[PDB]
């Protein structure tokens, strides 16, 4: 099977909770590109970049806090 | 918890010395070469065989009294809150061993080692 | 860089019965025993002989492995035990 | 609320093996109690949160550990004595 | 205690005193005499309206008194 | 389905609420670095 | 029952990882969490060692 | 104590020192009188409105005493 | 029981010391630097005992 | 979804002992080689106590052991 | 009594967290308490070392 | 069989250095990949120690 | 006792050694950043003492 | 093997390292157009994220090398 | 190399404990014939 | 000598914090101390480390 | 913050070894005494530990007080070491 | 006597140069001692 | 002999600090004298530490 | 001679290659040789 | 390119010694030159400018750092499996 | 930059015994005596210690000091067992 | 260059059990155990001290052979 483990969890957690901005942001970026001068799209591809900033960060150093004690328990082993 | 297992392995370190004074071994292991002495032999049948031989005969006949100090002692019902009643728990978890030294050893002896219910301490040389 | 560290590492293994065979001739002599013979230089000699001794070449794999070992050693002590009586 | 007990009993020594039962009855008490409150400041989590409670627990472990270590050492020793005379 | 006589020697007697926060004594003692373990020989020594107070007895009516003050006190 | 965000639901109070195009790029990267340097304090 | 509020908390921030109060609780619980972690990691290996070291003194 | 008689050599006699904060030595005079604790025998020396005062008495007067007083402190 | 920590104890006082600062944001500096010293602080918070644990071994 | 189901003294000991060393050696083998309980945090506390344990029983049957033949020499040579 | 000078700087910070001298006197109040505990921390450890490295040397 | 699930996502990252979904689960593989082979070498280290640990009782 | 430390002294020393800068603004931002920067430094230069104390 | 985690990246991109000199060579030779400062800051930002994470995997993998060799004794 | 050196770690030191085995159970295996000569 | 020459350039940027020469000063004044400091706490810990290690070996 | 010092190091005759050691033993358990204590209070006043000149030499206190009992420590363990060899013999 | 260092000397090199030329003078100055503070804290950690 | 041109090419830019050319050649020498250090203080550390660990292993 | 590394060597590409184009020049310079700082920087943390 | 020998025949030898007398200076002949071969290249300026050549000589520094503390332990292990036997 | 060096080593034939071992071990204790001031005396200095010329060289020095004694630790320990290994039987 | 070390270590913990078998202490271990056997004395003269004065003969004939290795090496 294409197992998941705990760390796969947590970060497709993350992945189940938000739902389609790996290709919304796609989408305000079809839109903002196409004319490149209008405000309704340039703060609308600033509001879908935004969120995807911060998500992928929170993805990031959630992993680190979860790896470090996992660090400590193996280290403890001996 | 700790100090029943720094007293169990101090009773296996202080075991060869409790076997060879303590117990009935020594009624054995000296009349055995009584005989040897007796008969006029004096390698014969070296020594080391007939302290086996006193051996397991002196093991097969404590070790009822040694099959008493589990069923007291693995038992669950060991949590008293006040330390005397626990001190006098082990005090008759002993009680088997204490009364079979009290029934092999003389009576005015251990009253005048414990001059210095009696100790198991003072009665150990007087039997 | 393995075989290095595995030839050290049959020849200890082989010194091993080594000492087995030959070490109940080194209490039967008069001119060997423990009486004549320290305790500190003996266990060097006993080895060392009978690593100069031993028949098959050291590098390779002892055929010992896995065989029968406890009954072995009273093997190699019974005809030790005889070939210090015949000594 | 808080609650102390003033009133401590005692009991009436004849012999010398109840002195040393009396002692290794005080140690399993305090050791068994020891085991426990540490491991209660542990599993209450608002407990290894502030520094404060976190320093009292840090300095209970090293008077829990050099107490055993000082009751092994010592009893090996004691021990030890035993064997060497009767060794010879 | 209603259901049994324990009887210990007079040796045996422990003593305690307790620190209520928000429950006064004259209440624990209505509670003592709703309940029946209120005990005359045996009685609650301190200020009738306040808080603090000592009480001395047998090792299972001390160790009552304790575990129900300090199991009040937290609930209210 | 459509997924919102509360970064999706502050620029939905700029619409249902050239200066509003000045005002909303800025306050958009208020969070972006606010919620970042909060999630950056994790290790 | 820690890992109950924690298992708990993850998925609103999950559905909404812009909140700001809200991850800001979650950093104070997780955090919280890894200090507790290894603090019960810490304190069952001392209990270990001075077991094992009777062990090493009487053997 | 009202409830038993005590009774102890005379080598072992305990002394003790406390100050109390926010409370006064003779608001805690009526806490053993009106209580019943009090012993004209061994009585608290100090002066009448201050915090500091000292005892001497059996090992079972001190202790409760001291903690006695040092429980007040914690509620007012 | 509903638990909270000392750690809790700190990132809620920077909720009930607010009035209604973090409804009047919504109804920016302030808020800016509100939340910086916040998260600096249970960063901090969480470094000073986290010297300690390991120094219990 | 899950399921259970439910159901001379040292000729005895030493084969009580015997499969008690082999079931918890290989509870914490399959507990290492399966990657999913190695990386959550519980499941990692649970194998350091389910090491320790361990630890302590072998040791404790080796030391006894021991001591429990190191009676018999100093009796047999006298 | 450290704690108590502790906890009674962080609530006017809380009352008012805009006020700039006072973030600067509650800071050189904080990273002075993180400069005494890890120093108690660190002062007890060998205190527990050089205690059990007697015991190591004479077992 | 876990290496080769590892070394199945190393080269589409190689053809493509720049995806963040992809070096995210990278990342995510191979920091659980680091806790299973150092938790291997613990485990198999103390079957090695207690196993030398009787022969040394018994020398 | 209200105990004033080190920092205490530095860090007023940025206050009470000007005469009205805290009451009377690129003036105030860099005196905030040198105040704010000399405490990192000064927390720094002690704890790796502190951490070479063991 | 350690010569292959390297090379994995030398393989798995073609010429990556010729692009970017042949790139600013343009920029050096006509250092005026946007397309071009577009095109080289897509280029040279794509360089420190593979040289970045061609030395941390290797950085990762020498400590769990090295966590292997301890554990011999 | 992951699992070539953890397939040698398992070589080395089982190889390591069997000369230890062997050449303990050498010593009191001559030593009992020791013991049983002076008898 | 040297903190004679440090506690005695701080007043002056405290009583005129707006001169650039000063500043720069000072800044080359706290970062040669910064050097100093950490300098004499690492050199002391290994003269005591290499001190311990000899009865580490002869214990 | 004012100190003082004596410079009277009196002499009493021995009388024997065992009259030796109880001046030694008594000269060295009020020095290890005494340093504990100056390193208590120099933590405990929290205006020492807050400048940087007073650290190192608080170091310096903490790195003589471990070489100091760490000396004596492993000196009395082989000398009561070479009392059992020879009793051994 | 005054003591004088390396940092006060790479100082002295930008101090005897000399309102945006005095301004953009002060740019410089500030990035180049602080490239340098940081290039001897990772040697004498590198002590230990 | 690098620290030379380092020291070489500080005072033109100290004469005029407002050629463009210059600093960027001051910054290409400085950031490269930078790459250096660490080098040779990075590199001089491992052949310490393996120096030391078979000392360590021996011992 | 001058010892010309790899990053010397790209600013002897900008300067051999050849207002708001002078300035801009330099806008593009001045960040070109900090990308090259840090990558190199990032290598070397990463021997000890 | 490189050179490999194909037939690694068992020159059979009088003794050991010879065979360790020669992986001895096999290999102390190795790491002399590779401490000068890192080395050289950190001291050339022009070697560790360019990433390219940097990784590089990373990689070899990694090597060289994995190579002795393998040959360390092995002989660790090696003397200490040779004592056990010969202490007796 | 000042260097020296002696060139001739003194050598002889002296039946004698302890005096080479005399020689031998002030020879390292001087030559250990004389290196902790060198060091410290460079850390001292406000001067060496600012310089990066300077700093590289000192990074040397603590690690010549700190292989050396390590050595002599080593192999007097092993040196002083294998006596012991004999006599103790 | 290093591992010259190693061999040094390594010769350095197999040097008693040279001069076990190697040099001429077997020569005098073995008449002093014989000297002390033939005068039917059993435990005395506590041959703990007789191991030493047999050594010191030996390292005192030893030391020229020995000191050439220091030189040489």
């Amino acid at each position: 099977t294409p197992w998941s483990g705990y760390l796969d969890d947590v970060s497709a957690k993350f992945d189940t909770g938000v739902d389609n901005l790996q290709t919304q942001v796609t989408e305000a970026l079809d839109k903002l590109a196409a004319k490149p001068s209008d405000p309704a799209l340039l703060a609308a591809y600033q509001s879908k970049l935004s969120e995807y900033n911060l998500y992928r960060n929170a993805q990031s150093n959630t992993v680190k806090v979860f790896k470090d004690i996992d660090a400590a328990i193996i280290q403890n082993f001996r | 918890n700790d100090i029943s297992l720094i007293a169990l392995l101090a009773f296996s370190t202080l075991l060869p010395f409790i076997i060879a004074s303590g117990t009935c071994f020594v009624k054995f292991s000296i009349v055995f070469v009584m005989v040897r002495n007796a008969l006029g032999l004096q390698q014969i049948p070296s020594n080391m065989t007939l302290n086996g031989v006193a051996l397991l005969l002196s093991m097969f006949v404590m070790w009822p009294i040694m099959h008493d100090a589990y069923v007291y002692f693995e038992d669950e019902d060991v949590t008293f809150n006040d330390i005397s009643s626990l001190s006098k728990h082990v005090d008759e978890g002993l009680d088997g061993y204490r009364d079979y030294l009290i029934k092999y050893s003389d009576r005015e002896l251990v009253q005048f080692f414990e001059n210095a219910k009696p100790s198991i301490f003072a009665l150990l040389p007087a039997y | 860089f393995y075989a290095l560290y595995f030839e050290i590492h049959h020849l200890v293994a082989s010194a091993a019965l080594g000492f087995a065979r030959v070490a109940p001739i080194f209490f039967f002599l008069p001119f060997l025993n423990s009486g004549v013979l320290s305790g500190a230089p003996r266990n060097a000699i006993i080895i060392l002989v009978a690593l100069g001794v031993w028949p098959h070449a050291l590098n390779e794999a002892p055929p010992f492995l896995s065989v029968a070992m406890i009954p072995l050693v009273l093997q190699e002590a019974a005809v030790g035990v005889m070939l210090g009586c015949l000594l | 609320g808080q609650a102390v007990n003033i009133r401590s009993m005692e009991t009436d020594i004849v012999s010398l093996d109840d002195r040393l039962l009396q002692a290794f009855s005080g140690s399993a008490i305090a050791t068994a109690v020891d085991k426990q409150t540490i491991t209660n400041r542990i599993e209450d989590p608002n407990l290894v949160t502030d520094p404060k409670e976190l320093a009292i627990s840090q300095e209970m472990i090293s008077d829990y550990n050099l107490y055993v270590s000082m009751v092994s050492t010592l009893t090996r020793k004691g021990v030890g004595a035993v064997e060497t005379l009767l060794r010879s | 205690d209603g259901q049994a006589i324990y009887i210990y020697d007079a040796s045996e007697m422990r003593n305690a005193v307790v620190s209520l926060r928000n429950v006064s004594l004259n209440e624990f003692n209505n509670f003592l005499k709703r309940s029946g373990l209120y005990n005359k020989n045996y009685p609650l020594r301190g200020d009738n309206r306040k808080g603090t107070f000592y009480v001395s007895g047998p090792p299972v009516y001390v160790d009552m008194v304790v575990n129900a003050a300090t199991m009040m006190d937290k609930q209210n």
